[PDB]
């Protein structure tokens, strides 16, 4: 839903935004797996373990 | 913001500034340098003659614009008359040397 | 109505009474119950006019029933309310009071009366008497008097003498003075004594009195007797919405003055004691002074809010005065403001939102609706546009069409800040902007606002379309390079698509056209970057205006074939057969413009932008964390640096190395480690791509996105990747020293807390300088453009004589700007001929375009006489042939435009960007010596005995390649005319030991060497070869210091050995710090020594300010022998004894090293004392050409250091206006030494030596001022009064009685007339022919 | 022409004279009701003058003759 | 503020100089929708008329 220019990263010296992007993607992937498995309700203990 | 014809000041009768009170942009000093560098005398003459400082100039401009005739009639700026009166009241004589 | 000039003078009481329609007596201003003004108050409707249009106070005469009758019930005349803005009033002052401008401004009455200011101030304060006239000889005129001896005079004489106090005394003094007697007396007595300290003051006295003579301006009007008052409208007391009032402090000042005036009126007839009358007069004077200028003479009179009250002078001066914020720059109508946004638009189209479109052109909508007949009346049209019906949009779609609109972005640095675009209606809120123009605006899409203006009249539309359209503006006025270069994304796409990959797809396939190549790419059967064979038909215009085609087959990548659909049938294929970087695109755009034309250039640029955006979108490039590679040697280099860091720390703690040496070693090793890390970074980043194609392995150019964005120049640089992935160098703490502990880590690995804290120092300092110095940049721009007001072309060619010699900048280092570009666009001043004699290319004037430049660079020409702006002989302007061709258009400049404003903007715009022993030959050539006093040393080699010699490297053609400086008494390992290769140490000299080497050979016996009075006996404690020691004045005995210790050369018989070929004696004089090497009895040969003598933005602002350097270099004004006279009396003295002329003597600092001695001969304009040089001295000794070259080179150095290119012609034009004053030394038509204008002197001598008169005129000398003084010292007074120090120029033009013919640009800008530039010139030529014809 | 004004300047000789001559032509073209000697082909008021001076039909020397014959014939009609 | 997906890719020049390209979905679901409250004052006085 959001498109940003890539050339604005290097000269601006702000690299932490790339790490933040990767961290956010990883967090959303974890949450996506959590909700995907939640729709089927395998086991309360399985959710606890995960 | 966008102004066509609105308020005018009291002492110098220029259009005011600020969106909240509906006033026009300030045609700053540097863009005058740029425009006179270009060489478009008429454009800056309109900018500082018929837009802000002519009581009977802008009225005639509006009238004949509504009449479909975009003809310009010049006039002495009011902010120059106030300057003349002030400098005369300061005690220094000043006259407009007519032909 | 129409006028010709403006008149300024003093106001006599007669006309101050004439102007006023009445006089005020009542301090009241308005009623409280009602709101009608009172009689003879500050708002009296009788005096100033009716409050409401065509109405009287009571109602007897109204509604134009009586046109101009005066209502007898009240006494007011019925007319418009505009007369209130013009009617004036006066107040009769019971006691005369002194004007403040002519008292504190430096004095204009102090000189006129020749009295000290303190005495006048004492007299005005009722403290000391002044004798207007004394019958007896005991007293005399203008003698200050204390009370006790005043009473003594009263009892001694009484009525015989006349003395009194107050401003009445000053008025009587002015009355008693006779101007003509002083005029004839001071002028005559001035010539009797040449007291140079008093010549200037006497000349000023004579000038002031003669101005009073021929101005018709009596000094009696200097003291105010009746005071004018401002019209009520300009000092409005108007009601507020909340039932309160607000008024100007002028009302308070007038109330105070009138109150104490009538109080003094009552006290005068109350016969009160004179003490109270003196007090009341003092306070009357104080009040009138406060009214004229509050915070000038005493304590500023504050108001109810404990703030100083704004006097009417404060309303006319400063940044807040009427001149700057209300006359030059004004608020404007028919404008709007919005936020900026990006667009697919054409180059001449701007996205205007619909909501503001109807608001701006609303009067046009009313008119079009009236003419179209859908609206019966104007207010019906107003209702319709309020209802925004579809018809109003139907009108809008064509009302805006073909109607340009001006766009502005504050601040407007240079001429390109205002651009005319064709509007295109868009449904949104923000102004859409074509991306290519952004670089022209220096605007980035991060919330920056934009202003939109609309021209009304047909002339304005024509000017906007023909002159202000963005298509017309491609090249900078500063220099001819393009401004429409694609910034970051188009170049990225082009650099991506014009690439070569060795193993991509379908490589080697042979094709016959670009169209099927693009269909292959769209089908995906062939990669974008793949080597193929393509058939291409290109064109050339070798014939005289005809295009001829050639078809061939070339090996190229797919993208270079696709791009061929864009080139407009006029460029060779080789121009699109590269990687297409930033510089490639810029230079190919320039070539396309200079070969084909203008419209194909803009069409080609638009298509380039479209295709670049499209393929940049098609490709896809991102910034991943893995792209930030880290070389594996970083920590190894860190360890291999800290090892010797600890080693150096241990050495320092041992004590065998000093702190400074340790600092130098550690900074050097850290710099070496940083260089190694950066080299590893670039090695890992530039050729990281290793790929195989039907082979083993090959390294190609990197496919990393970071390398693509760095190499192509779209954004950033390879130096930035050093801090991106490597250690962030070393930074300097704000004191000035550089921290020896660097930031070994990088952004990718993160930082330590203390590392970030250290970097914050540099970050905050960098922010601070940017935040501060832009104000100095703006002030510099204002001062530059102020003096560059009226530089407009008046003629095409004045037919002047030779101008300025031109040379490349090979001096110092490598050739930075060759003759190719430094003369491109100039016009020669003489018949320049090729190195082959009698081969002339120019009839003393031609336009040096690229072809003539190629012809001359093919030849070995190195110097040309070109026509300069300063050398122009045109009066009140410059001619085109003295100036050169335009840079915005490329052709010769046509008359009408203004050069000063554009040049000042060009040199002021980059201001915000520029905030901050042996000689080795480098290349093969012939060694030449310039102005050499050659001599042969004891070893037979060539050595130098002068300071004015330079080393030159002549190539095989004859033109010099390198230039170097060789000092006096140096040793050279080569002679003159030696053709030697580079890499050899040719010249050698001790950095400290300055020899006194003898050019002749003979016996050396110690002469004039008396021990115990001039020299001391000291011997070397190790070698023993020593002689008598000569020290400076502070260390040697004063008994023998009268004579300079001279060591002449003698022979066996004991006679002086004269110079070979000359009868002048040859002896040397020994200054201080001179210890003779050889002993007595021994001799030296030629070239051997006798005694060894051991040894940003403001930087460009001070040159235009003509600041005197702290230690100016002293030069000689005449030739001849240099000798020394007075010794050690405050400062030394230097005599000059020329061949036939005079004893020119002046103070010389003995504490500074000299270049010559007692026995030397020096010509005029030569370096005697070292150090920085004063431009005033350069102009005084050498011609204007020298100072022009000095200024242009010095200013160009700073701009070169920051990598900003400016055509030189934009600099000396200011110098052209910088050299405008002259000082007379002769007589015949003017005073003895008054300053005037050099063109005025030229028009004075244009008849004094011509047929009108044989020879009576005077000879002059050019003068150089500061930029501000030159701006102020002009013929017009409004031009100076609109810039700075308005009070001083006003008060001097008043007494001078000047008039201004309205020649300058800003003069007509203030007056509202047409500005004499472009079309305004075409109008003023008609007006001047009219006034010539009467 | 319409977007560029190159070939008109040769018929005139200067950049600052083309605006004046175009304005003087368009004045009588609009308020004087004069039919432009260039075909209109759906063009606005201040562009047909530019096109006409591109094809070079008017000039200051010949813009001052047809305005004098009309006034002399008007005076003949009155007298 | 909010948090959403983001890709670093130059799209047709609509992100030419630090500009932001936005999707219709975020406007559909009102992620950045804000609320503004203003106050207007009408004053009644006793004028001499």
């Amino acid at each position: 839903d959001i498109v940003l220019n890539p050339l604005g990263v290097p000269s601006r010296m702000n690299i932490g935004q790339i790490l933040e992007t990767h961290l956010g993607m990883a967090a959303k992937g974890i949450g996506d797996k959590i909700n995907a498995m939640l729709k089927q309700q395998q086991e309360v203990a399985k959710l606890r373990e995960f | 913001h966008a102004r066509s014809t609105g308020s005018y000041s009291l002492v110098t009768q220029q259009p005011l500034g600020g969106k909240a009170q509906f006033g026009g942009q300030r045609f700053g000093e540097m863009e005058v340098w740029a425009l006179e560098a270009y060489g478009a005398a008429y454009t800056l003459q309109e900018m500082l003659t018929v837009k802000s400082d002519d009581v009977n100039g802008r009225t005639k401009m509006y009238k004949n614009i509504v009449d479909g005739n975009h003809q310009m009639e010049p006039g002495m700026p009011e902010s120059f008359n106030v300057l003349l009166k002030e400098i005369r009241s300061l005690g220094i004589n000043i006259e407009l040397e007519d032909e | 109505e129409e006028f010709d000039a403006i008149k300024i003078a003093l106001a006599s009481p007669d006309m101050i009474r004439s102007w006023s329609f009445g006089e005020v007596k009542k301090p009241e201003t308005i009623n409280y119950r009602t709101f009608k003004p009172e009689r003879d108050g500050l708002f009296c409707a009788r005096i100033f006019g009716p409050v409401k249009d065509y109405e009287c106070l009571c109602g007897k005469y109204k509604r134009l029933k009586h046109r101009g009758v005066i209502c007898e019930k009240c006494g007011v005349e019925v007319t418009q309310t505009k007369v209130r803005r013009e009617r004036m009033g006066h107040i009769e002052l019971a006691s005369p009071t002194a004007h403040i401008w002519f008292l504190k401004s430096l004095s204009r009455i102090g000189l006129l009366l020749d009295m000290p200011l303190r005495d006048i101030e004492r007299v005005l304060y009722f403290e000391s008497y002044v004798v207007i006239e004394g019958g007896m000889t005991n007293l005399e005129r203008q003698q200050i008097l204390t009370e006790e001896q005043y009473l003594d005079a009263l009892e001694e004489f009484g009525d015989e003498f006349d003395a009194k106090m107050g401003a009445e005394a000053i008025q009587a003094l002015l009355k008693s003075m006779d101007l003509e007697q002083e005029c004839e007396q001071l002028r005559e007595e001035l010539n009797e004594t040449n007291s140079e300290t008093k010549r200037k003051k006497l000349t000023k006295r004579i000038k002031l009195l003669e101005a009073f003579v021929q101005s018709g301006n009596k000094p009696e009007w200097m003291i105010l007797t009746v005071l004018p008052v401002l019209p009520p409208d300009l000092r409005p007391l108007v009601p507020l919405d909340g039932g309160r009032f607000a008024t100007s402090d002028l009302n308070d000042l007038y109330r105070r003055v009138i109150n104490r005036n009538n109080r003094l009126k009552r006290l005068l007839d109350l016969a009160a004691p004179d003490i109270i009358v003196r007090n009341e007069k003092r306070m009357l004077q104080e009040a009138v002074d406060a009214l004229l200028d509050n915070g000038r003479r005493g304590r500023a009179i504050t108001g109810s809010n404990k703030r100083p009250l704004k006097s009417l002078a404060d309303m006319i001066k400063g940044k807040q005065g009427r001149f700057r914020q209300n006359l030059l720059g004004k608020r404007v109508d028919y404008s709007g403001r919005s936020v900026i946004t990006v667009g697919y638009l054409r180059l001449h189209q701007c996205g205007l939102p619909k909501k503001m479109a109807l608001e701006l052109f609303k009067p046009f909508i009313y008119g079009k609706l009236e003419l179209r007949g859908l609206a019966t009346t104007i207010k019906a049209a107003k209702k319709m546009v309020e209802r925004e019906e579809a018809v109003v949009w139907d009108i809008l779609d064509e009302v805006i069409r073909e109607h340009p609109v001006l766009l502005n972005r504050a601040p407007t640095l240079h001429r390109l800040g205002i651009q005319a675009f064709e509007p295109v209606l868009i449904e949104g809120k923000a102004i859409q902007l074509h991306p290519l123009v952004c670089a022209a605006y220096n605007a980035d899409f991060d919330g920056d606002q934009m202003a939109v203006h609309v021209p009304l009249t047909l002339e304005a539309q024509l000017e906007a379309r023909a002159l202000m359209m963005s298509t017309n503006n491609i090249l900078s006025p500063a220099n001819g390079e393009p401004i429409i270069v694609p910034s970051q994304d188009v170049v990225l796409g082009l650099y991506y698509m014009t690439r070569d990959c060795v193993n991509a797809k379908g490589e080697g396939m042979v094709l016959t056209g670009p169209k099927e190549a693009e269909r292959l790419y769209r089908s995906g059967l062939a990669s974008l970057h793949a080597r193929v064979k393509v058939r291409i038909t290109e064109y050339e215009k070798d014939a005289n205006g005809e295009l001829v085609a050639k078809t061939s087959l070339k090996d190229t990548t797919v993208g270079r074939a696709i791009l061929w659909m864009i080139v407009p049938k006029g460029l060779p294929y080789s121009i699109v057969n590269q990687a297409l970087g930033k510089k490639a695109i810029s230079k190919m755009l320039n070539t396309c413009y200079r070969i084909l034309g203008l419209k194909p250039t803009v069409i080609f640029a638009d298509q380039i932008m479209y295709t670049g955006f499209a393929y940049a979108a098609r490709s896809g490039a991102s910034v991943g964390i893995d792209d930030m590679v880290i070389p594996e040697k970083k920590h190894e280099i860190i360890s291999e640096a800290e090892a010797e860091v600890a080693e150096i720390q241990e050495q320092f703690q041992s004590g065998l190395v000093t702190a400074g040496e340790r600092y130098n070693k550690v900074i050097d090793i850290w710099a070496a480690a940083n260089d190694r890390v950066s080299k590893a970074m670039m090695d890992n980043l530039q050729t990281e791509t290793v790929i195989n194609r039907d082979g083993q392995e090959e390294k190609q150019v990197s496919f990393n996105s970071i390398y693509m964005m760095a190499d192509s120049g779209a954004r950033g640089s390879a130096a930035q990747i050093r801090q991106l992935a490597g250690m962030r160098g070393l930074m300097a703490k704000p004191d000035g020293s550089i921290i020896e502990t660097p930031i070994t880590a990088n952004f990718r690995e993160g930082l330590n807390v203390l590392q970030y804290f250290i970097s914050t120092h540099g970050a905050r300092k960098g922010l601070a300088d940017t935040a501060l110095k832009t104000a100095n940049s703006g002030y510099l721009t204002r001062r530059l453009v102020d003096v560059a007001q009226d530089l407009v072309v008046t003629e095409d060619d004045c037919g002047t004589h030779e101008g300025i010699m031109m040379t490349p900048v090979i001096e110092g280092g490598d050739v930075k700007e060759p003759l190719r570009d430094r003369v491109l666009g100039r016009v020669t001043a003489e018949d320049v001929l090729k190195p082959g004699t009698a081969d002339i290319l120019v009839p003393r004037n031609t336009l040096l375009h690229e072809q003539w430049c190629d012809l001359l660079e093919e030849n070995s020409v190195d110097a040309v006489k070109v026509r300069s702006v300063v050398s122009c002989d045109t009066d009140f302007g410059v001619c085109a042939h003295c100036y050169g061709r335009d840079l915005a258009r490329g052709h010769i400049i046509n008359k009408g435009e203004a050069i000063g404003v554009i040049a000042a903007q060009s040199i002021g715009e980059p201001g915000t960007q520029l905030t901050m022993s042996s000689i080795q030959v480098k290349n093969k050539g012939s060694i030449k010596l310039s102005n050499v006093k050659s001599v042969v040393n004891s070893s037979g080699k060539l050595v130098i005995t002068s300071r004015n010699t330079e080393l030159k490297l002549i190539d095989e053609f004859g033109r010099t390649k390198e230039s170097y400086k060789v000092p006096y008494g140096a040793v050279l390992a080569k002679g003159d005319g030696e053709q030697v290769a580079g890499g050899e140490t040719v010249a050698n000299w001790d950095p400290h030991t300055m020899p006194v080497i003898t050019e002749v050979s003979g016996f050396v016996r110690f002469t004039d060497m008396i021990d115990g009075q001039t020299i001391t006996r000291q011997t070397d404690e190790l070698t023993g070869l020593s002689s008598l020691v000569v020290l400076d004045s502070a260390e040697r005995t004063a008994g023998g210091k009268d004579l300079r210790p001279a060591l002449k050369i003698v022979d066996a018989q004991g006679n002086d050995v004269l110079i070979p070929g000359t009868d002048m004696p040859a002896q040397y004089f020994l200054p201080g710090k001179a210890i003779v090497q050889l002993e007595d009895g021994v001799q030296i040969s030629s070239g051997d020594t006798l005694a060894r003598i051991p040894q940003g933005l403001p930087r460009v602002a001070d040159l235009f300010e003509a600041r005197r350097p702290k230690e100016p270099a002293i030069l000689a004004e005449i030739s001849g022998i240099v000798s020394f006279g007075k010794e050690t009396k405050g400062k030394r003295r230097l005599v000059i004894t020329p061949v036939d002329g005079s004893p020119y003597e002046e103070m010389i600092p003995k504490w500074r090293q000299l270049n010559v001695f007692e026995g030397e001969r020096v010509e005029r304009g030569d370096v005697i004392s070292d150090g920085p040089e004063a431009p005033h001295d350069i102009l005084r000794l050498r011609g204007v050409h020298a100072v022009t070259r000095y200024i242009v080179n010095e200013v160009q150095d700073v701009y070169r250091l920051q990598g900003v290119k400016i055509n030189d012609k934009h600099i000396e034009v200011i110098v052209r206006q910088m050299l405008r004053k002259a000082t007379i030394v002769n007589a015949g038509s003017s005073d003895f030494l008054e300053g005037e204008q050099v063109e005025y002197s030229r028009v004075k001598i244009a008849n004094r030596e011509l047929e009108a008169n044989g020879k009576v005129g005077a000879t002059y000398s050019r003068d150089l001022l500061g930029i501000t003084k030159a701006s102020l010292a002009t013929e017009s007074f409004i031009s100076a009064a609109s810039f700075q120090e308005t009070t001083r120029v006003l008060t001097e033009a008043a007494v001078a009685g000047k008039r201004d013919e309205l020649r300058g640009l800003k003069e007509n800008v203030i007056v509202g007339r047409l500005i004499p530039a472009g079309t305004g010139y075409a109008y003023h030529q008609d007006r001047m022919r009219r006034r010539a014809a009467g | 022409a319409r977007v560029t004004v190159q070939d008109a300047v040769e018929k005139i000789g200067n950049r600052f004279d083309l605006v004046l001559v175009a304005a003087r032509r368009a004045r009588q073209m609009q308020v004087g009701g004069k039919d432009p000697l260039v075909p209109e082909e759906n063009d606005k008021t201040t562009v047909i003058a530019l096109r006409e001076i591109e094809e070079g039909l008017i000039n200051n020397q010949i813009l001052d003759v047809r305005e004098r014959q009309e006034q002399q014939e008007q005076e003949a009609a009155e007298l | 503020g909010q948090n959403m997906r983001v890709a670093f890719m130059p799209w047709n020049g609509y992100n030419f100089e630090d500009s932001i390209l936005v999707s219709e979905r975020v406007v559909q679901e009102d992620r950045f929708t804000t609320i503004h409250i203003q106050e207007l004052a009408c004053v009644s006085r006793d004028t001499k008329l």
